[PDB]
């Protein structure tokens, strides 16, 4: 190489590049941050623990004009792998995480286009908050997010915002969680129905807030009941409408209130078994409950 | 110190196949950076065929399509060529031109092997027939070894003695499948009364040992 | 497939001078990405070809810095700064951007000295050859520069084609001279039939055609 | 290498992950001529101790690792001595493969191998022998000391030899290879599932001869005597399934 | 910013990160401590130990740190990583699990007098002694108690962060509202040391109600 | 040990990890990629995950890491740590929620040709689509897709050792037997960029469940409780005990339906045939 290797001394040796310093001509202007999420898979929601596992390939657009070069003069080459600790990052955490987990988990390498656009797609293990709605237990449905934004930068230091596709030379954004149709196995028992994603700004915060700006993914879920249904509800129920056969046994047989409280200690041991399936939350009595 | 050895030269039949191994040292080679080159005699350099990382697959010029097998085996370092329905023009030098690190588009030769002859011929084991060349101020004399194969034949003067001026041609192959050559010396007009000359040819596959007196 | 031309045919080299070699294609040999795809190999007599430059610019490692290479999609040029007495031999172009890769005709390098003209002897069939029914004519052309020579035979002032072969030796390592033999064959009842037979010869050293000729 | 294996305590077996929790710490010694001195050009030091940091270490990893912690606990210091002489002693808490032999559970015993190598170096570059006790006999076992050692409350080491093995030394294979196998042969302490489970299960199981003496009428409860012993021997399985290896 | 690299090389000339800002013997860092809530994560009464998600509030004057914004082209302040800065070694006392630190460093946000602020989350497990006598229709005293771990009262004074309002800030539109436990009181108080080796204390209070419906419904 | 040092500083004299180790940009890196399977851990059947110990031994050749043996007292190989070199990228692509990369950076054997052999340890958690159809009977197909994350075909090139994984240090699973193992290479090209495919070496196993545990554990007790359901019709009615057997043989399922929920796998893909087999049994009581 004699060629990428007299490239990366003229970048990074010669000009001096500092991967402190932000990529702006002056403090004022704001480094604006294209994000896009792809699910790589959805690994489980734990319902107990009210936390929802993830795994997620996080794509990172960004121009450092700092990086740029010409292509000819060097070989033509047109991109560069250098590790991602080489270079200014816009460092986007999960905030909404619950287990002190805030950063990606393989710093892969960053690409760098000669035109000086920076591509980066580093995946991530998530475990973030999702409050659960046991009201409808087992036919429920969550509603969980993935909120986005740095904790290091504000809105007056970069601009985040959604990545840009194109179809036949028109440019919309990518306002959804990516799911390649190939290679997504789908969670055993959670079916994807909605995955949008929105750029939040609040009005009321400072812009040199974190809290100003975010990027939320959010993951409308639907739980596939089979095995809730089959394991629990048919013998359950059927237990429970067992009761009604003593009515028409005799008295005479003297196996009547037997019956009936083995019924009961039938339906005590099925609240045993839920009793270890969903959180003690007082939001409402789940309908297996009810 | 990265050295190519081929295999040993080899004599073959027309409609036979022939396999050439590539084995190399003081270097690590991969399944990749192989192409094949065969110079026919008095002729220039061809491309065979060899793999790309772009094809990740051997190709071969249309000549040598059906034919030609070319395989580079990283574990053992060597890469090898089998060409199948030897043909007569199948006659020539074979090259193994390889890189340790291939380029994906194309091909450069880096390091060459030493050549593999591949004779393609259906004659058999013939020694020469030695003729004078007699001569007609300085005169000249020689030898026509005529009608031998397979290659090569040794020609010396005086037994060896004789070595200014001394002219031993390329063997040239007849359409018969046989080579002949001529091995000329000049000598001065004056010593043909008083000076003996004697070629001395020798084909080792007919163990022929010939010393022909050239005289006018 | 892409045609590949170079001229000179041949290049005369004083070792201690400068040289130049061009090659051609008749379709672009520049890659999407800017690299033009043509290498230069080097065969020195009796070794492997080698390669010098390649993608049109770049000299290959251990390659002396004598050496060097440009062109522009169809017309390249290599350069030698310094001509040594090692760089004699065949130089190839090679384009490596289309499959099948192919080698162009070659130019042939050899040391430059005065012209010399061949001295030019002819040899009858002897009567041992003619005992088994054949006969070979041979021509000799000794000790001439420049390579390019003609060498025509006549038989009772009629041009013979088709039934000669031409063999030639390498140039001499000390007075940088070539020499050639010619040898007509024809059977021993064809041989009978005529009376003179003659090999003409044109070379630049020569101010006329010589001939030289016998009669049987 | 020089290698001693000292174990200081067994912490658990784990069925249902088939995992065994030690504790030890390692001894090796070696020699190192570039870090040879005299003490009488030193003033009289005998020993030097550095962080381990600093010197050439065979790189000695517990191969058959379960949780993918290869190396030991805590970096202690090497200890230099006069002559070329280096002694590393480092401990360790290591969670190794052993496979449950599952057919006489709780009567059964274990064969927990802790299987020690160079991560780095064949057996030409790195070899190993057993350290050797003042008296001079080889110490071919995992040592214990008797005084400091308190008995797993579950699991009592029986035997404990150590072999030192040699293979791919044939030209086909290359270069050799070795390594040493510690065997801890355990024996499990089986008071617990014979109070709690196996005598209360027995007796409960023997109440069913019980029926064939009740009175075969109206009162005599002879049904319910026989299927209320099944009915415990189910809650029986749900207790031995928490339990049992799977 | 060339401006902001040539500020930044101007600032952190001869600045030593390990020692305490002090301009004369005897002077004392004051640092203010608060606390903001993100997330109630649980109350282990098995393990006695309050999980939180909170973002410390940390606000101290480093002389060292100092400018004249006309100087250097209008720049006000300064976003630099918190481990180039000399930080006051404030930690969660009370952890359960040993971890003492916050769950990530961040940046401090420097003015140009010297202020610097820091903002780090933080991931805590508290110990917390349950009251069991009322369980499940109990309520529980869980404590966090803030302080520096090596400097003592006269190197480091610790003062309840303000900008009279000496509690835990909750935002309501993104709290993460917990499902078991509704939060009756959130303050916070400095604690002073009995009467060197003596050191202050930042107390934030969680006096937190068990909403039982489970327990009725299930029990 | 000297030539080795004076050899390991005239190595990393001038050395940069970042960059491809190649003499010419244009170059592609061949990198043989072999995986090693250790142990099989574990199968998740709820979380579609698959854990195993694995070796993945990764051979390349680094351009500037060569030396003359003669000019260092012939020293043929060294041994290098792998940080300080450059290494390609392989990720377990379908990693479920483990780590993507190599953690463990063991030490490469570098030759005097520039042959760089590593053979980190690493603990993949793969994703692995279950299918509890035929549970406990049940066979299972799970891969390991493996490729560099930043690097395509036209710049770092891979191949696999062997056309199947090796397995001669496999130890013994208690639960799975591995029928079948086979690597294939896969290359992926794009119309908006057809000169850079994208490579991958996937790796899938054939496993086949070990059934005995489930039948001595689960189907041998639903059995019993379906041969005693039948019984009660066998009793005399002035036995007043038909509604003691009946209802106590239902008690007895109700309390092993735990056991069956905490081994049976909590998934809705389809119904586990043990499921069926107690739903039976349940329905018929
Ligand atoms: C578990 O799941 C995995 C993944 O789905 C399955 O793996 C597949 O297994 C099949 C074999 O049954 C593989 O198919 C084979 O791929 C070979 C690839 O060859 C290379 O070269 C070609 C170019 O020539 C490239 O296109 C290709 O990408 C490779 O680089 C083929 O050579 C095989 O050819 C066979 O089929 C053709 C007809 O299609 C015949 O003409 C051939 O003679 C030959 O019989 C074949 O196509 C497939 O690639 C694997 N996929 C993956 C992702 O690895 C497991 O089989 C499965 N296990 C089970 C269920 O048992
Ligand atoms: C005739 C046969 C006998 C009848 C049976 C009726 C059985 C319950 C039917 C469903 C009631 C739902 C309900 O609104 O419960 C409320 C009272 O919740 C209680 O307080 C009830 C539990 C009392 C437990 C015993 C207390 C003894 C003192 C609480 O409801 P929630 O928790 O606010 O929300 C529930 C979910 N939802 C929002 C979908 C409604
Ligand atoms: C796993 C170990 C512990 C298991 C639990 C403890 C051990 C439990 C087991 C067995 C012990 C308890 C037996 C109780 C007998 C009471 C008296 C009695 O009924 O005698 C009987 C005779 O009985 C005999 O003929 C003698 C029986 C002795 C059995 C000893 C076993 C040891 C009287 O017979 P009968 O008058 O015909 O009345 C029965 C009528 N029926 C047959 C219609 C029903
Ligand atoms: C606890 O575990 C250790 C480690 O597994 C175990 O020690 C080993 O025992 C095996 C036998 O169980 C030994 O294998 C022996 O190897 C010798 C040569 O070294 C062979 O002669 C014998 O192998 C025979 O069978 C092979 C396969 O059928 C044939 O290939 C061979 O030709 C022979 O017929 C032989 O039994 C092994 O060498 C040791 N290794 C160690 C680490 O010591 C130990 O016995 C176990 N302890 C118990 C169960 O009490
Ligand atoms: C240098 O390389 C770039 C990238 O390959 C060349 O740009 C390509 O040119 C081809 C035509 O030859 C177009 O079809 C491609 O779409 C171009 N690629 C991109 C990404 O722009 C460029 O032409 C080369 N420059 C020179 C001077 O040769
Ligand atoms: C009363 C006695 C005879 C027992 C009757 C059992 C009946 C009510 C049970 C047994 C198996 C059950 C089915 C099992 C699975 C499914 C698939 C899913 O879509 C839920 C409903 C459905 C279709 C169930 C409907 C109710 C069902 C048919
Ligand atoms: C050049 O000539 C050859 C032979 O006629 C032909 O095959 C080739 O297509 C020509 N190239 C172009 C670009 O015309
Ligand atoms: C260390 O050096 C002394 C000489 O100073 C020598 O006597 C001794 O044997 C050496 N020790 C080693 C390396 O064995």
């Amino acid at each position: 190489l004699n060629e990428e290797e007299r490239l990366i001394r003229h970048l990074f040796q010669e000009k001096g590049y500092n991967k402190e310093l932000r990529p702006v001509a002056h403090k004022e202007e704001s480094v604006d941050v294209a994000l896009a999420l792809t699910l790589s898979n959805l690994i489980s929601l734990k319902e107990v623990e009210e936390t929802l596992t993830t795994n997620v390939w996080i794509e990172h657009g960004w121009t450092d004009n700092r990086l740029k070069w010409n292509a000819e003069e060097f070989g033509n080459i047109s991109v560069l792998r250098l590790p991602p600790d080489m270079v200014w990052l816009p460092e986007i955490v999960l905030e909404n995480n619950n287990d002190g987990s805030f950063q990606i988990s393989y710093s892969c390498n960053v690409l760098v286009y000669h035109y000086g656009f920076v591509y980066w797609l580093p995946p991530a293990i998530f475990r973030s908050s999702c409050p659960i709605s046991v009201t409808y237990f087992p036919f429920d449905w969550q509603n969980c997010s993935l909120k986005f934004s740095s904790l290091k930068y504000t809105a007056k230091e970069i601009t985040l915002s959604l990545k840009q596709d194109a179809k036949e030379n028109r440019t919309y954004p990518v306002e959804w969680i990516i799911i390649d149709p190939e290679g997504f196995t789908e969670n055993g028992e959670w079916e994807i129905v909605h995955r949008p994603a929105r750029v939040n700004v609040d009005p009321r915060a400072p812009l040199d807030s974190p809290s100003r700006q975010d990027i939320t993914f959010y993951l409308i879920i639907r739980r596939k009941p089979l095995f809730y249904i089959i394991n629990i509800l048919v013998p359950c129920v059927l237990i429970s409408f067992m009761v009604n056969l003593v009515f028409y046994l005799p008295a005479d047989s003297g196996e009547k209130t037997s019956v009936a409280i083995s019924v009961l200690l039938a339906q005590s041991v099925f609240l045993l078994l839920i009793s270890k399936r969903l959180p003690a939350t007082s939001m409402a009595i789940p309908l297996i409950g009810k | 110190q990265v050295q190519l050895v081929q295999s040993g030269a080899e004599m073959k039949k027309p409609g036979s196949s022939v396999k050439v191994s590539c084995k190399a040292s003081g270097g690590s080679f991969g399944s990749y950076g192989i192409d094949w080159v065969r110079q026919a005699p008095g002729q220039g350099l061809e491309w065979m065929g060899g793999i790309m990382p772009k094809f990740d697959a051997p190709k071969y010029a249309e000549k040598f399509q059906g034919r030609l097998t070319i395989t580079a085996d990283r574990a053992t370092n060597t890469a090898y060529m089998e060409l199948s329905s030897l043909r007569f023009e199948d006659t020539a030098i074979y090259y193994c031109a390889r890189d340790e690190q291939p380029f994906y588009d194309s091909w450069r030769g880096l390091y060459w092997g030493q050549g593999t002859l591949v004779t393609v011929s259906s004659a058999s084991t013939k020694g020469p027939s030695v003729f004078p060349l007699a001569p007609s101020g300085t005169a000249a004399l020689g030898c026509l070894v005529k009608d031998y194969f397979p290659e090569p034949v040794t020609v010396s003067w005086n037994s060896g003695a004789l070595t200014s001026g001394v002219h031993t041609f390329p063997a040239v192959l007849q359409s018969s499948g046989l080579y002949s050559l001529s091995s000329v010396v000049t000598v001065p007009s004056s010593s043909l009364g008083t000076q003996t000359y004697i070629c001395n040819v020798n084909h080792k596959p007919s163990n022929t040992k010939v010393d022909k007196k050239v005289e006018p | 497939d892409i045609v590949m031309t170079q001229s000179p045919l041949s290049l005369p080299v004083t070792p201690g001078e400068p040289a130049s070699i061009s090659c051609r294609s008749n379709q672009s040999l520049l890659h999407t990405k800017g690299y033009k795809y043509l290498n230069w190999y080097l065969q020195r007599p009796g070794q492997s070809p080698q390669v010098l430059i390649y993608f049109a610019s770049n000299r290959a490692p251990g390659v002396p810095d004598r050496f060097s290479g440009s062109g522009s999609g169809t017309d390249f040029t290599l350069k030698i700064s310094r001509v040594e007495a090692e760089d004699v031999g065949v130089y190839y172009c090679m384009q490596g951007l289309q499959i099948p890769f192919t080698f162009g005709p070659g130019t042939k390098v050899d040391i430059k000295r005065t012209v010399a003209a061949p001295s030019v002897f002819i040899f009858p069939p002897s009567d041992e050859q003619l005992k088994s029914g054949t006969a070979s004519v041979v021509c000799l052309l000794n000790n001439f520069y420049p390579r390019e020579a003609k060498v025509q035979w006549k038989v009772d002032n009629a041009l013979q084609s088709g039934n000669s072969q031409e063999s030639v030796t390498e140039q001499d390592s000390k007075d940088s001279t070539y020499s050639l033999s010619s040898t007509l064959t024809l059977s021993k009842a064809d041989y009978e039939k005529h009376k003179v037979y003659a090999c003409e010869v044109t070379h630049q050293g020569l101010s006329s055609p010589v001939t030289k000729s016998f009669n049987r | 290498i020089s290698l001693k294996v000292t174990l200081t305590n067994l912490i658990s077996l784990n069925e249902k992950e088939e995992t065994l929790t030690t504790s030890v710490w390692i001894g090796i010694d070696w020699q190192d001529y570039r870090l040879n001195y005299s003490k009488d050009d030193f003033g009289g030091i005998e020993t030097l101790r550095v962080p381990s940091e600093l010197v050439w270490l065979p790189e000695i990893v517990l191969e058959n690792n379960i949780d993918g912690q290869f190396g030991v606990a805590y970096d202690a210091n090497v200890l230099v001595y006069e002559g070329g002489s280096v002694t590393w002693l480092p401990p360790a808490i290591y969670r190794s493969v052993c496979a449950v032999e599952v057919t006489y559970f709780p009567f059964d015993w274990q064969n927990c191998s802790l299987i020690f190598r160079s991560q780095t170096y064949n057996a030409e570059e790195v070899e190993f022998t057993f350290a050797v006790d003042n008296d001079g006999k080889t110490i071919n076992k995992i040592d214990i000391d008797t005084e400091a050692y308190t008995e797993n409350g579950e699991w009592a080491i029986d035997f404990c030899p150590g072999v030192i093995r040699r293979h791919h030394g044939g030209a086909t294979d290359g270069p050799g290879e070795t390594d040493v196998i510690y065997s801890l042969i355990i024996r499990r302490k089986p008071l617990f599932y014979v109070i709690n489970i196996i005598v209360p299960c027995v007796l409960i199981s023997g109440l069913v001869l019980l029926a064939y003496f009740l009175p075969a009428q109206a009162g005599g409860q002879k049904c319910t005597v026989s299927i209320n012993v099944l009915l415990a021997q189910t809650v029986f399985l749900f207790l031995i399934a928490q339990k049992i290896p799977e | 910013s060339e401006a902001e690299g040539r500020l930044r090389e101007k600032l952190f000339s001869g600045y030593d990160s390990s020692v305490r800002p002090a301009r004369e013997v005897g002077d004392r860092v004051r640092v203010s401590v608060g606390l903001i809530l993100a997330q109630l994560i649980s109350l282990n009464e098995k393990d006695e130990e309050m999980s939180t998600k909170v973002y410390l509030d940390l606000e101290w004057t480093d002389y060292r740190l100092s400018w004249d914004p006309a100087e250097h082209d209008g720049i006000d302040s300064l976003r630099i990583t918190a481990e180039s800065v000399w930080l006051p070694d404030v930690v969660l006392l009370n952890n359960n699990d040993g971890n003492f630190d916050v769950a990530l460093d961040i940046s401090v946000v420097v003015s140009s007098d010297g202020s610097v602020r820091w903002q780090p989350p933080g991931i805590y497990r508290s110990s917390c002694s349950i009251q069991v006598t009322y369980f499940p229709f109990d309520w529980q005293n869980c404590t966090m108690v803030f302080s520096s771990y090596s400097y003592d009262s006269s190197e480091v004074s610790l003062q309840t962060g303000l900008g009279g309002h000496q509690e835990i800030h909750i935002h309501e539109g993104t709290f993460i509202e917990n499902g078991q436990w509704e939060i009756i009181h959130k303050p916070s108080r400095l604690i002073q040391p009995p009467g060197e080796g003596q050191r202050q204390e930042v107390i934030f209070y969680l006096i937190i109600r068990r909403k039982p419906l489970f327990y009725l419904v299930n029990v | 040990s000297e030539h080795e040092t004076r050899l390991v500083a005239k190595l990393f004299k001038d050395y940069s990890s970042v960059v491809r180790p190649v003499e010419d940009h244009r170059q592609v890196v061949e990198v043989t990629v072999g995986l090693q399977l250790i142990q099989l851990i574990n199968v998740d059947e709820v979380n579609q995950i698959v854990t195993t110990n694995v070796r993945l031994k990764q051979q390349w050749v680094d351009y500037n890491l060569k030396w003359n043996p003669d000019d260092y007292g012939g020293v043929k190989k060294i041994h290098i740590p792998s940080e300080k070199i450059w290494r390609p990228d392989l990720v377990l692509y379908n990693n479920a929620d483990g780590d993507f990369a190599i953690v463990k950076f063991t030490k490469v054997l570098l030759q005097y040709t520039g042959h760089i052999t590593w053979t980190p340890p690493a603990i993949f958690k793969s994703y692995c689509e279950i299918i509890v159809t035929h549970f406990p009977f049940d066979e299972q197909n799970c891969s390991m897709k493996l490729g560099t994350w930043t690097y395509d075909g036209s710049v770092v090139a891979i191949n696999p050792e062997s056309d199947q994984p090796d397995l001669s240090n496999f130890m013994e699973s208690g639960e799975w037997v591995i029928k079948e193992s086979r690597g294939w290479k896969h290359s992926v090209t794009y119309s908006c960029c057809p000169d850079t495919p994208y490579l991958d070496i996937t790796y899938h196993f054939v496993m086949q469940r070990l059934p005995l545990y489930f039948i001595v554990n689960v189907i041998i007790p639903c059995l019993l409780f379906s041969f005693l359901t039948g019984l009660v019709f066998y009793l005399p009615t002035d036995s007043g005990e038909k509604m003691t057997l009946s209802i106590s043989v239902l008690l007895s399922l109700t309390v092993f339906l735990l056991v069956i929920v905490e081994l049976i796998p909590s998934t809705s893909s389809a119904v586990p045939l043990i499921g069926k087999y107690m739903l039976f049994t349940m329905v018929f009581v």
